[PDB]
């Protein structure tokens, strides 16, 4: 739609990752976007993140929660390649090889909707 | 880039 992958073509995305990797070791490049059609969570101004590699999916959710200023009791899920991870205790490092896109980013989307609502 |  107006998603990052639509705003920037594949080779441009791959070059961007290549450049940042040459500059910033031990950080994982992550695209974080609001799930299409989500209406109860805010937008972030940025979607391109550099995340220190030891941070887990659950910890990243805490970081994004803070930035969105969500109420602590608000439903919030961060999906990796649009689906739930088996464990949110995986570090950015350890899921990178598994979940990264060929362009070098890991793509995540956030939503307020649980798997079965 | 948004650097955490």
């Amino acid at each position: 739609p107006g998603s990052f992958k639509e705003r920037r073509p594949f080779h441009e995305r791959q070059k961007d990752v290549e450049e940042i990797r040459s500059q910033q070791p031990n950080k994982v490049p992550v695209i974080i976007e609001r799930f299409d059609g989500e209406r109860s969570l805010p937008l972030m101004d940025r979607c391109k993140f550099l995340v220190p590699e030891h941070i887990t999916v659950a910890e990243l959710m805490s970081i994004v929660r803070r930035r969105l200023q969500l109420h602590p009791q608000q439903a919030f899920f961060l999906l990796v390649n649009e689906r739930s991870m088996v464990s949110n205790s995986m570090s950015m490092s350890n899921l990178y090889s598994q979940e990264r896109d060929p362009d070098g980013f890991v793509y995540m989307v956030y939503t307020s909707q649980p798997a079965f609502g | 880039w948004e650097e955490l």
